[PDB]
Formats: C-alpha cells, structure tokens, sequence
C-alpha cells in the first residue's frame, strides 16, 4: 500500500505560533490528500480535503498545499483549542492510508499543581478495601513526582496514577495518584501523606490527613 | 443535522464475531459511501473498506479480506460491519464516517466510534465511591473502580456540569480490572448550596450509578 510518512511526530509551541507539519507519499498521489484533526476524547473532524481546501466552517487560520508525493498542514497562529492529533490520509488508490500522526502541544507558563488529598469512603471500607486518592490538579510541565507516605514510610508498588491530556482552554494538566490498601492495613495506620515534587513548587507541597 | 450513530461497547471472547451498527441520520444514507475503519491503541488509524450502500458494492482493505463484511439495510438507513474470529489483535475503536459516493473519499462526518475489547476475562461493573471535598476553590469527585472491560463514562449532575472536569485514563490493576477517577473543582462557597451527582455509566455490565458527593 502507499506510505504516508508524516512529520514530525510532536510539536511543541506557545499560541499564536506558526506550525507546519508535513507528510510525504510514497508515490505520486497527485492532490489526493486529505487533513483531518482528532481532539483529545473526540473523533476525527475534517479540515482540508483535496491538499488544499478548506472545509465548511473551519477557521482560516488553517490550510494546506502539495501536489505530487509532498503535502504540507499549516496553522498560521496556534490556539489554545488546537491541541490535538492532526493526520493526512490519501486515497489515491486502495487502500486509503494514513499518516501516523502529529500530536499539537500547547507550550504555556509554568504553573504548580493545587493538591488535594482524599480519604477512601466509609462506603469503600465496609468492601475490604482502602483507597486514598492524591490529585494535582492544574499544573505545568506535564513531569511531576508523587510520592506517597503512611507514617512517614515511603510507600512502593501500591499506587497508580494517570495524567488528562493537556485542557483545551487552559494548557495544563492534571493527575489522579490512587494508593490502595487493604481496610485491615489502613486501619493499622495514622497519618496518611502525598508529597509532590513539580518544577513549578519551590520546595515540595505534602497534603496529608490523619485517619479519623 | 447530519449524525452517524453507532452501536456501544462490546466485550466479545477470543473466536467469537461482533456485528456493530452505524445509523444514518440527517441525510440518505444512500447518497454517500460508508467507510471503517480501526485505531487499536498506540497504533495508526487503518482503512478497513467501504460499501456503496444504494445497490451494495464493496470494496476492502486486503489486510481484512476475511476479517470485516460490511453491509447495509437501507430500510432502516443502517450501515453494519461484522468482525469475524475475533483475536486480541482486533481490541481497537471502531468507527463509520461517510464519503462522497462517486468522488473524494475525505471523510467529512464520523460516527461516535464502537469499543471492542477481545478477552476471556469476564466482564465486571464498577463500585462507585465518592472523593467528598474537605479542608476559594475545593475539589470532589468519584472513584470508579474495578471494572472490566473499557470504557466507562462519567457525567455531572447530568451534564449541566462541565467546566473543571478532569476524567483521567484508566488505569489497569494487578487484578485485571480497571479503576478511574473523575473530579471536579468548583467554588467553596458552593458546598452547601449546590448538589454535585457523577452519573456513571459502563455499559457492558449494564451499570449505571448515580452518586452525590456530600461536604
């Protein structure tokens, strides 16, 4: 089938930045090149098709050229809102095939994550289990380093975390960390402890609560 | 006005077939081709084929020659694709998305996509607790956890709420089950005057849970 080789595969850029992705077929696909956007938790929507047109509604701040095997998606100033996968896709010939991507980041001002702490429910515990939940919320970078405490002994192997993708309307980030006990473990124990570690932090933020 | 409506998530064993549905509204589902295609996670988005739903023909992606058939039932503007002996390697998103019937195929309106997860395991609802706010900004939310298979959705006070909302990636536990979090920050002064309720939905297991996260 034809390769679509897309590039690059990351950008990373503060709005009102100009970016230019390319992608390259393997063989002549004339201007049979279509631009398609998938935001974080939605499908794909259409943005360019025949290399160089934009569809209905969408904002002139993006468009496309090429004809022949180079192709290229320009946003002429990034917004915050743009944060997504952008790929090409041909259909010159079957099978239609696509690029493998570029994912738009949106580069803004450090800011440190608000912490919170939160016990299991009485709920959780009549079940057998405890889970005690840490969240960062709002933050930026994305690297931050949880860590979580139960009387002052660092805690290993029994705590998950993910982070959101960046927010539309705001850049930033969050993360969930859950650590996960059994009830008879947590009720051995006192004082429950996040310390979070983000560039954003001056020294690190510890949120804590004593059960009970 | 024009959507395209596919069919929910669908926990299926190793050797068996699903049959997932696309309906077409707002438009003649005739006067449009109808494409496939898969996004497995982590890898790229792939073109299964496309059907010519008014008189029938299709045309597929060798690498599902066997695996996909697509059809229509044009009485109820209905588009399926039948995913035969199913493997782990067929755990992926699908979606339907419409193209001209005679020209481009840019795919200019998408269905909402179809999960499909290939397992023996067996599927399990969520527990549902709550992440009650405590010592001008708090933040609450809801715990989901341990549910097989993906996904899950999570609202607030049925969708009035939006602004603030972080619902993060599953994470996969040691038991094979996923667990998720979804919080909120909204202002302390609203504690004791707004309700705040996570309406939970997994499909698979047929739960729904509605949860008030109480001060």
């Amino acid at each position: 089938s034809i390769v679509m080789t897309q590039t690059p595969k990351f950008l990373l850029v503060p709005a009102g930045d100009r970016v230019t992705i390319t992608c390259k077929a393997s063989q002549s696909v004339n201007n049979d090149v279509t631009w398609y956007q998938q935001k974080p938790g939605q499908s794909p929507k259409l943005l360019i098709y025949y290399a160089s047109n934009r569809y209905t509604g969408v904002p002139d701040r993006f468009t496309g050229s090429g004809y022949g095997t180079d192709f290229t998606f320009t946003i002429s100033t990034v917004q915050a809102e743009d944060l997504a996968v952008y790929f090409c896709q041909q259909d010159y010939s079957s099978p239609l095939t696509f690029g493998a991507g570029t994912k738009l980041e949106l580069k803004r001002t450090v800011a440190a994550p608000s912490v919170f702490i939160f016990p299991p429910s009485d709920e959780q515990l009549k079940s057998g289990t405890a889970s005690v939940v840490c969240l960062l919320n709002n933050f930026y970078p994305r690297e931050a380093k949880v860590q979580w405490k139960v009387d002052n002994a660092l805690q290993s192997g029994n705590s998950q975390e993910s982070v959101t993708e960046q927010d539309s309307k705001d850049s930033t980030y969050s993360l969930s960390s859950t650590l996960t006990l059994s009830k008879a473990d947590y009720e051995k124990h006192k004082v429950y402890a996040c310390e979070v570690t983000h560039q954003g932090l001056s020294s690190p933020v510890t949120k804590s609560f004593n059960r009970g | 006005e024009v959507q395209l409506q596919q069919s929910g998530p669908e926990l299926e064993k190793p050797g068996a077939s699903v049959k997932i549905s696309c309906k077409a509204s707002g438009y003649s589902i005739t006067d449009y081709n109808m494409n496939w295609v898969k996004l497995s996670n982590g890898k790229s988005l792939e073109w299964i084929g496309n059907i010519d739903p008014s008189h029938g023909g299709t045309t597929y992606n060798q690498k599902f020659k066997g695996k996909a058939t697509l059809t229509v039932d044009k009485s109820s503007s209905t588009a399926y694709m039948q995913l035969k002996s199913l493997t782990s390697e067929d755990s992926a998103v699908y979606h339907c998305a419409r193209s001209t019937l005679y020209g481009n195929s840019a795919m200019d309106c998408w269905g909402q996509g179809t999960s499909v997860t290939v397992s023996s395991a067996s599927t399990k609802g969520p527990s549902v607790f709550p992440l009650a706010p405590s010592s001008g900004t708090a933040a609450l939310g809801c715990l989901v956890k341990d549910y097989f298979p993906e996904p899950v959705t999570v609202s607030w006070n049925s969708g009035a709420l939006t602004s603030g909302v972080h619902t993060f990636p599953a994470v996969l536990q040691s038991s094979g089950l996923y667990s998720l979090s979804s919080v909120v920050t909204v202002p302390s002064s609203s504690l004791g005057t707004q309700t705040y309720i996570c309406n939970v939905n997994h499909k698979p297991s047929n739960t729904k849970v509605d949860k008030k996260v109480e001060p």
